[PDB]
């Protein structure tokens, strides 16, 4: 019982926290990548 | 007097493009380090 | 200042609506000078505006001759 159930707690924490990282990379990169767009439309804002 | 200002801004605008050229070039590398390390996990 | 007229898809802050123009003024009291000045000696929020300052003086000096030459 303690062989599997503590080795099953491996993946239970592993696969759910792996997919938690994706949320941040979503809420990091695409929050950051939109700064490039701000510049490009500001490049015309020069002209 | 107009053509000067009209000329001047053309050079200025193309300059910031190359200021943005390196800026945009960040995103493809921004992608890997936010993904590639996640791969060996699930593997 | 970028996204003010970027979200408005506008090239210039003077073509920005004065509601949003005052919006940044509330946060930023220094923007009064470029925005609220009736006859700015320099065209506000531009780049070559400084050059326009020079070239008009060039013209100003020339006519001071031709009219006096005449």
């Amino acid at each position: 019982r303690s062989t599997g159930r503590s080795a099953l707690a491996v993946l239970i924490r592993a696969c759910r926290r792996i997919q938690q990282q994706l949320q941040r990379t979503r809420r990091a990169l695409f929050q950051r990548s939109n700064a490039v767009l701000t510049s490009l439309h500001h490049v015309r804002m020069l002209l | 007097e107009r053509a000067a200002v009209l000329q001047a801004q053309r050079t200025a605008a193309a300059a910031a493009l190359e200021n943005a050229a390196l800026q945009a070039a960040e995103l493809p590398v921004d992608i890997e380090r936010r993904i590639r390390p996640i791969e060996q996990q699930v593997h | 200042l970028t996204e003010a007229c970027a979200a408005e898809r506008v090239v210039r802050p003077h073509q920005l609506s004065p509601a949003a123009q005052t919006a940044l003024l509330r946060r930023f009291p220094a923007l009064e000078g470029p925005l609220r000045h009736p006859r700015p000696v320099l065209q506000p929020f531009d780049i070559a505006a400084e050059v326009a300052f020079v070239a008009r003086i060039q013209i100003a000096c020339l006519r001071a001759l031709g009219h006096s030459i005449r």
